[PDB]
């Protein structure tokens, strides 16, 4: 009963102002931190920034700080993101994120309807197409030891990344028991007992240990 | 390696029979500190919320637990309104929040079994009654024994937390000890389980007399 | 967040029938480190010790659990010799010790009650059997189901660890699901409890038919 | 079935060597650390030292460092304590202790056979000093430490003329066989031992124990 509406896609050419609106339904807009993530075709997801509407405080990524602009509107429970210095080199789809969390930094619960015309880990193996009936293992290792503060997302093509495993050990409800994650320290493994064409998508690694938050290159199946 | 907190859902007996649902948001293993922990509540519609009773007390092994219980509307919960418990502690860097709401999974009606033990040697004064509830989904359930149309205290009957069946559903066993005077007063004992999947009135009950 | 370890006692089924009682000393909450943990064993009398099989394994929540299982002679245990498990860990300043021995408290014979569930729609072939073990001391106990004098795997029957009753003793519930072809093969199913207090041969059993 | 015997009381004169022998029976002598505690008239029983028989290493209290000497013999399963430079104030009873333990320091399991008579920085505060018998009435005993110790505290029961008996370890759980009337609870600097109902069968001195830091200290105690 919690969905978020991002803004309709719009035409762009280099050097024009852009505004995209992320709307929140199903949860109190003021209480949860909102976040902005950037996925560029051919590049793993990278942190773009975050904003708190309760206090109207704002945080920015190292490179996007001056380019990006963050604001929110409390009355209608809508928040929008604006950006400048646009280049076609910066062509990417931006997925708006919420911050459901335990303690400081954590996984995200978010929808994804926005497209615009650094303590990072290693994503491996890079890509593997469908192979039915064989157990499939995806490996993620981070530059700095992460302990167990890692998360697994699944983005089916054209939709929002859906959280699969939080903290690499335990799976979110509704997920079939075949998906299982394990690991410690720097190394982590996601094991699918049996691989079925029913679930095919890209799987991205998440690290919340330190700032900025990082995502793996991903593995598509 | 961090403090965690758990949130519970209202029991079906407090929902359908008592009509007063109990929502519990609790925090655990908090290292005792002079920092005050603030627990706030809200609902998804962002519209007014009832005030929460707050109870804070220390625990035996020395870790601190603070709990807050919020009264909820019965229809508000059955419709599916999502509730947010916010915990803020100066020890934590950012605020912590937990959310809950009605489950939308498949529903299985509870199967009720009331069994009585034959009079066996050495215990003429005390007798035992057992109840088995089988194949119910989701895991929310509340079970009770009524003697002479009265609500017996929770302590009187020992129950088991739900465990997944070998097949489909969950099963709960409960054990009751009746005194001689109890069946001396009245001989009908009915075991009834309240569950969201249950119908007509979220009640399934079976009674059998002490002797068949 | 100091690390702890537990030692367990032999089950009555492994003690009286199998004739191989095994005591297990294991450590939990192990913060992963490259330091290897060494576990040694001795008995109080300084009399011979059999080598213990050692198995170290990771778990889902990421904590390491290391166990050492030592086979013990039944007579040595019935005599009451106390055994000591010594665990040494490079992180800990001094070694840790755990001790175990036979229980000398009052002993109460287990009461077994076997119940059968009525045939319900949609599962005509498969039925459910329940067993209640009552008023036994001490809380050492092991339960089994026999179908035509065959031991069904431990996994097949879901059982409950003993918990103290309101009065004196403990109660255990176990639930088994019978196949159609199994009661087609043989129709009497026996719930058996193995316990130190049980006699003549530490077994108490009662049987139930699937349907009359 | 674990007994350890200390030496029969020995007559001594000022300036004379004294030896006390602790023998261990019922458990492997090599594995457990042994400990020595001194109870002096006007002084709560306080840490005197400890020894590891496996490696023969030794630990000492600030005041007893030079005077006392600890030794062990593996074959005899005995440990000895000897000291010189005796003073008239140093007349006291010496209890030899075992160290069942998790990590550095913890509770003790011990017997009672040491008497010394010669011809002539964390403190534990235990209160009230004394409360006489009133059967059936709840009795509450409080123990306070200057520096917060967490839960590293223990409660002992010493009936007069016998060994302190370990009652509660870590202030929460009771050792088996003890009646459920005894209960402990507390944290930080304050701790309370509560006897739900008081019985003449159990009358004794109850001593506070500290495992948090060195040296280990004991409260003055409360007898009834
Ligand atoms: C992370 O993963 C670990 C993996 O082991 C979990 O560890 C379990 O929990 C604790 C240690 O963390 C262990 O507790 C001990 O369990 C014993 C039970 O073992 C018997 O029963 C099991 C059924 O669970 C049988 O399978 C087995 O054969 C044994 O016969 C108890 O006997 C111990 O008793 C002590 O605690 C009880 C409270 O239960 C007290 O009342 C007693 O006085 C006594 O002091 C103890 O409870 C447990 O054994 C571990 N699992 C297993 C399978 O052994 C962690 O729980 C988990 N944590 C998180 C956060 O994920
Ligand atoms: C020392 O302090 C106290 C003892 O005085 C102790 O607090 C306990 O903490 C644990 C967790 O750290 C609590 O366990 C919880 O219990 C609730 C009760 O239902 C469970 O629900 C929780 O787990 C499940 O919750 C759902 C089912 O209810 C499941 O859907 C879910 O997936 C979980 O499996 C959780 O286990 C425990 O309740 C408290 N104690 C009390 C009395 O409440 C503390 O842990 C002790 N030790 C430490 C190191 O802190």
């Amino acid at each position: 009963q919690v969905q978020l509406v991002q803004s309709g896609a719009e035409v762009m050419k280099p050097g024009s102002s852009v505004k995209v609106s992320c709307k929140a339904s199903g949860y109190t807009f003021s209480w949860y931190w909102l976040e902005w993530v950037r996925q560029a075709p051919g590049h793993g997801l990278e942190w773009m920034g975050e904003i708190d509407p309760g206090t109207f405080t704002t945080n920015y990524n190292e490179k996007f700080k001056a380019r990006v602009t963050f604001t929110a509107d409390t009355s209608t429970s809508t928040a929008y993101m604006e950006l400048s210095s646009l280049r076609s080199e910066d062509t990417a789809v931006y997925y708006c994120a919420r911050f459901s969390h335990f303690s400081g930094s954590n996984y995200d619960y978010f929808d994804y309807w926005g497209q615009g015309t650094e303590i990072v880990m290693t994503q491996s193996p890079a890509t593997l197409s469908v192979s039915p009936g064989e157990r499939a293992t995806l490996s993620c290792r981070a530059s700095q030891s992460i302990g167990t503060n890692i998360h697994w997302y699944q983005q089916k093509p054209g939709q929002a990344p859906r959280l699969l495993i939080y903290y690499a050990s335990e799976s979110i409800s509704g997920i079939p028991a075949r998906f299982s994650g394990s690991g410690s320290g720097t190394e982590f493994t996601l094991t699918i007992s049996s691989l079925q064409s029913e679930d095919f998508a890209v799987y991205y690694c998440q690290q919340s240990w330190s700032w900025p938050t990082t995502f793996g290159g991903g593995t598509k199946v | 390696r961090g403090v965690s907190a758990y949130l519970s859902r209202p029991s079906p007996f407090d929902l359908f029979i008592r009509k007063s649902p109990t929502i519990t948001c609790l925090v655990v293993d908090l290292a005792p500190s002079k920092g005050t922990v603030n627990l706030t509540w809200s609902r998804a519609s962002g519209k007014p919320v009832n005030h929460s009773t707050r109870k804070e007390e220390k625990q035996r092994n020395g870790t601190l637990t603070v709990t807050s219980t919020l009264p909820v509307g019965t229809r508000d919960w059955i419709e599916g309104e999502t509730y947010q418990c916010r915990v803020t502690h100066p020890h934590l860097p950012r605020a912590l929040m937990r959310s809950t709401t009605k489950t939308s999974g498949p529903r299985a009606a509870p199967e009720v079994y009331a069994f009585a033990t034959p009079e066996w040697p050495g215990s003429r004064d005390k007798r035992t009654l057992a109840c088995l509830i089988q194949n119910f989904m989701p895991e929310d359930i509340s079970v009770q024994w009524l003697h002479n149309e009265v609500q017996l205290p929770d302590a009187r009957h020992s129950t088991t937390q739900p465990r997944k069946t070998k097949g489909s559903g969950f099963f709960v066993f409960s054990r009751l000890e009746v005194t001689r005077a109890e069946w001396e007063q009245k001989d009908e004992f009915i075991c009834r389980a309240v569950h969201e999947a249950a119908s007509p009135s979220q009640t399934v009950q079976r009674a059998v007399s002490v002797n068949p």
